[PDB]
């Protein structure tokens, strides 16, 4: 789901 | 049409489920037991259920999925024997030569063409000239990224992988032109859904990363290094702003001189310079039009010093939150940027690691500033990076003299890998 | 020594008391229940405790608290009679020459010092140019702002005040230079713990309001004045960025260009330019040192426009938290940005009313607009401003052609204002 | 508490  | 894929990772999984459903390859995977518990959990659970799997989170990605089982898995890197065809690194760029270099004599003389998954800018180049005392006519494939998103949901069951994400964009070039594998690749790649544009050389497609640029100025600066190699009283989060996190306008500009520095070093090989806000903003994260003008991102390059750092910065705002999620009742939207650092820690023999942020980005660095060097363009900033990175690390050292600690804490690393840089480059 | 005040709020009471402990005036006051339910309320609790209070949050502040009463309070504007040597205009600055303008000739003739306490630009020069016909040497006081924030914290005890901060700087200026008036006021700020830059003229001071250059870009915009007259499908809020508020690049440009059209005007007047960061920064709500560099503060007028709007964009981002508040847990501060625009709304007479912001800021604008036609100085970002809101006004009033509607949605107010104006810059 |  997050920033990666 | 044997296949060595070096790497029993989630990415070495996705990749030997695709050669499994969509080649005539015969696989052999190889970890390394001999020195990784990683390694060995995967090897004692393949060896149980004679079976790999990969699942899928969004049924868009159907293709992709699958159960399998392979030829062949290797222990360790020194049992491969025989000759491969082909041989995939789905590696870190980091262990490329020093896991080539334990393969044997028959085996390397048999290879016709290396493929690598997540190389680094200058890995065609260290694995052409190794692989050349070996062949005459190796052919080398380099990718901009792995082309997507997989793990392991459940550390016990490491042959069970997960697939939660497939990249817009993909990037490949060869050392040989529109070789029949490159048209192999492409066709793969359009089976698979997956666009897939073919450049000039691996090199090209190894400046395609956005990874390169960022992740440097992003974790190789006090802020981070601290909160890495020391700790924090708080929590604090990559993508944050000052206090919260490391972004500020000094980072910013830290980042745009690496990115000049890069691009004045592919002016010299002629390759096309990177446009990294385009990149971040229509190929990564997308932005909402009202945050940045369209002739600001198409123009970036161009642009000067002072508004180039002004839209990196601004873009770093937009993604605070994930504007294209749903905000909740209150206005709230998802804290897309709430990631924390992974600290420093204990394997299970209690020997301290670096974690991946930042020693790839060391290895990374360290090639660019080599690279560098050989050519004649200066990199202060990548220096300093790396200079901070060692100071890190020693100081690591004289703290924690009652610890274990890896070979990631050393100097100088990569000394065979600078050799090849330095020899490919004498004879281009 | 009589003194009036103009106004009932809480300026005005926290004024009143510090008139009452710390001067020899009589002390009357004036509402108006003629037209307005808030004053009547005021009024009727007065009447009723024959006692007003200022209470302090912080101890800090002892000086301004206390119980008091004056001498008389006046339900309205009109029943003013008698002399008065001090006029105190506690009320909006729209609503100065409307109330003057009510006074008897014998009440007007008697005046010496008119004291604005949150006036426009320009606003002595109405007061000023009104006040010369009854009056040969009226002396006219302007200060930047209110001394501090002051409220009631329960509507239905309007006559008892909490005053929860004192601002760090205020500024004030006279028509008479270092006359007895400014010396008094001077001593005053002194003995109230309050610092004061005497300024050689009213409109110097009225031009250190941080407000003046901040408030018609955030709030004048379609992203706001959809928010405060139509609403949002979620909350939205005035701080924060696209698409959680309307803080976006294309925000800060408009606020450069409102800010050098002002600075335009005001090297016409030949008083000093305004560094708007170093305002905002070391007067207003301070940042973290790794924020902004020391150098870009203190040169920020003289430095390139692309600059300039970097260094408020980042401003903005570094207070969408307090950075100087306790952290929790998880690492987060104080949500400081989490501010909500004020919609339209009905009165208890079911009379819609335009609310303060951007009511206020139409007025400050307007004159603003008023002056720069004066002098042949072009303003088209301040006439852009104003063509929003007239905008939204005509399309509420079609919108909504069953509500009674107040006379803020009319145009063009401010003809009297505007005439004064016109005629004491045609004089000097 | 907050911006004003
Ligand atoms: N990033
Ligand atoms: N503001």
């Amino acid at each position: 789901a997050h920033h990666a | 049409s044997k296949l060595l894929m070096i790497g029993t990772g989630p990415v070495a999984i996705q990749l030997a489920n695709i050669c499994y459903l969509k080649s005539d390859y015969e696989i052999d995977m190889v970890g390394r037991a001999s020195t990784s518990e990683k390694s060995k959990r995967l090897y004692q659970a393949y060896k149980k259920e004679k079976q790999f799997e990969v699942k899928i989170q969004n049924e868009a990605h159907q293709h992709l999925e699958g159960k399998f089982e392979i030829n062949r898995l290797y222990k360790d890197v020194k049992n491969v024997k025989g000759e491969y065809e082909t041989v995939v690194m789905a590696c870190t760029a980091d262990a490329y030569y020093d896991t080539l270099q334990q393969l044997s004599l028959e085996t390397l003389q048999s290879v016709k063409h290396v493929i690598l998954i997540s190389p680094t800018f200058g890995s065609q180049m260290i694995v052409e000239q190794f692989m050349s005392k070996f062949s005459q006519d190796i052919e080398v494939i380099s990718f901009s990224t792995y082309l997507g998103d997989t793990r392991i949901v459940d550390k016990e069951a490491p042959n069970h992988v997960l697939t939660t994400g497939v990249k817009k964009k993909l990037y490949m070039g060869s050392t040989h032109s529109n070789s029949t594998m490159c048209q192999r690749i492409s066709a793969l790649a359009e089976q698979l859904k997956i666009q897939l544009e073919v450049v000039e050389s691996p090199l090209h497609a190894e400046t395609r990363n956005s990874s390169l640029y960022v992740h440097p100025p992003l974790f190789m600066n006090d802020f981070s290094l601290k909160a890495i190699f020391e700790g924090t009283d708080v929590p604090v989060y990559v993508y944050k702003l000052f206090p919260e996190g490391p972004i500020t306008m000094t980072l910013i500009r830290e980042m745009r001189l690496m990115w000049k520095e890069m691009m004045a070093i592919l002016q010299a090989f002629r390759v096309p310079s990177v446009n990294l806000l385009q990149f971040m903003v229509k190929e990564n994260y997308p932005v909402r039009p009202e945050t940045l003008d369209e002739g600001d991102i198409e123009h970036f390059e161009i642009l000067p010093d002072i508004l180039q750092e002004y839209l990196l910065y601004v873009r770093y705002t937009a993604i605070l939150i994930d504007p294209f999620s749903q905000p909740d009742e209150n206005g709230h939207y998802f804290d897309f940027s709430a990631v924390p650092f992974k600290q420093v820690y204990k394997n299970e023999q209690d020997v301290v690691q670096i974690p991946r942020m930042p020693s790839e980005d060391y290895y990374r660095t360290a090639m660019i500033q080599h690279i560098g060097k050989m050519l004649g363009i200066k990199t202060p900033m990548i220096d300093q990076f790396l200079t901070r990175y060692e100071a890190s690390c020693q100081a690591y050292k004289d703290m924690h003299q009652d610890q274990q600690l890896s070979s990631q804490f050393n100097t100088n690393l990569f000394e065979g890998d600078k050799a090849l840089v330095t020899k490919f480059l004498e004879i281009n």
